């Protein structure tokens, strides 16, 4: 699995469909239409393709300043 | 525990004379520090720690083993903002202000973007998990919500135009003042998130008002960032340098402005813009009351100048 952040159209995205492609939801943002999901690296295409999915961001490293 | 001393940077930003008006202990005011965590039981911090949380690995946790500082950076930054005015240690810019310690970075100061975004959301939601409980659109400065009024960010990176920046924008829109270090490379401009227009970029001065050679240029304001004594684990004290030590002086100054304004008027000031030269916003007041060092006006070294709580508060209340 890899961790990704999905921008979604809440009016069309079905979060229950995530489980089918082998992923699970880690955190659903309350203040922006996005969800962090763990998904096998190879279902990323299936994810990008799911209805209401608008953008798929990889998680990136942050570093202390 | 050593007898209390006042670190030079606390006097330079003209904090102690404000404390007869407010030490920041107005109940609606919280400062969220997104960093390596806190030494939550430090005797010079504990009473001001309102919430100790971690968003590491995308899990919101208040377990002590998750939220406790393993690096020391968060503890030091929190100390500069809010170390208690008492018989020991040091004293913060706003030694009575409530702190949310939001750990978004591990022992080595590493973290992920997702955890940082969740940390910003947590600062807005507060401990009740709801941004705007009474639905009036007032989040920061609303005594019926528990949102932070200031977010102090100890991160540096390249530009982001993703959900993370979106989350910074949500915080700004909630009326929250966001502060971040310009960076420590002596580079010609600020790192992100300091570089965003929603965020105050802070540069570092030494005790002779010289801009530090490591301070990234083009900040918005500047503050003490060399030889800064503050709290450090475990129940200890450490001297550090960085634009990241300058940042909490500015966060503390903002906390004093909002606490004194709310204490007087029952509301807070709008955040304002990088451009602002009015008395009608936090950033306006910070800019016009700053000590204008270097060339007249905003310059690439000092920004608007060195922040000054005494003058800022006087402006806000007059
Ligand atoms: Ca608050
Ligand atoms: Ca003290
Ligand atoms: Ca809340
Ligand atoms: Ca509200
Ligand atoms: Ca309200
Ligand atoms: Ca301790
Ligand atoms: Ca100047
Ligand atoms: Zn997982
Ligand atoms: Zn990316
Ligand atoms: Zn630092």
């Amino acid at each position: 699995t890899i961790r990704v952040i999905v921008s979604v159209d809440k009016a069309k995205f079905n979060p229950h469909e995530v489980l089918g492609i082998g992923g699970h939801i880690v955190y659903q943002f309350k203040l922006i239409p996005a969800v962090v999901v763990d998904v096998p690296a190879n279902a990323v295409g299936k994810l990008k393709k799911m209805p209401g999915v608008e953008k798929v961001e990889f998680d990136h490293q942050a570093v202390l300043l | 525990q050593p007898a209390q001393t006042i670190p030079w940077g606390i006097e330079r930003v003209k904090a102690p004379s404000v404390w007869s008006i407010t030490d920041g202990s107005v109940s609606v005011i919280q400062v969220a520090v997104l960093d390596t965590g806190v030494d939550y039981d430090h005797p010079d911090l504990a009473a001001n720690i309102a919430w100790c949380v971690s968003t590491l690995r995308g899990k919101v946790s208040t377990k002590l083993r998750d939220c406790a500082d393993q690096n020391g950076h968060g503890t030091h930054v929190i100390g500069t903002i809010a170390a208690l005015n008492n018989d020991i240690g040091v004293v913060g810019v706003a030694p009575g202000v409530q702190i949310y310690s939001v750990r978004v970075l591990d022992a080595r100061g590493s973290g992920s973007y997702s955890d940082i975004a969740i940390g910003i959301e947590q600062a807005i939601l507060g401990p009740d998990g709801v941004a705007d409980k009474d639905g009036d659109g007032i989040i920061a400065g609303d005594p019926d919500d528990d949102a932070a009024e200031v977010i102090s960010m100890s991160l540096g990176g390249p530009a982001d135009d993703s959900y993370l920046y979106d989350m910074i924008i949500q915080a700004y829109n909630a009326g929250i003042v966001i502060v971040a270090a310009s960076g420590n490379e002596g580079a010609p401009s600020p790192s992100y998130p300091a570089a965003y227009p929603e965020v105050i970029a802070v540069g570092a001065i030494d005790s002779n008002d010289n801009i530090a050679s490591f301070s990234n240029r083009q900040p918005e304001v500047s503050a003490p960032g060399v030889d800064i004594l503050s709290t450090y684990p475990d129940d200890s004290y450490e001297t550090l340098m960085g634009t990241c030590m300058a940042t909490p002086h500015v966060s503390g100054v903002v906390a004093l402005i909002q606490a004194a304004y709310y204490q007087k008027y029952g509301k807070i000031l709008p955040v304002g813009t990088f451009d602002d030269i009015s008395k009608n916003t936090v950033r306006g007041i910070l800019h016009i009351t700053a000590d204008d060092l270097g060339p007249t006006g905003w310059d690439a070294d000092y920004g608007y100048g060195v922040v000054r709580a005494a003058l800022a508060v006087q402006a806000a209340l007059g």
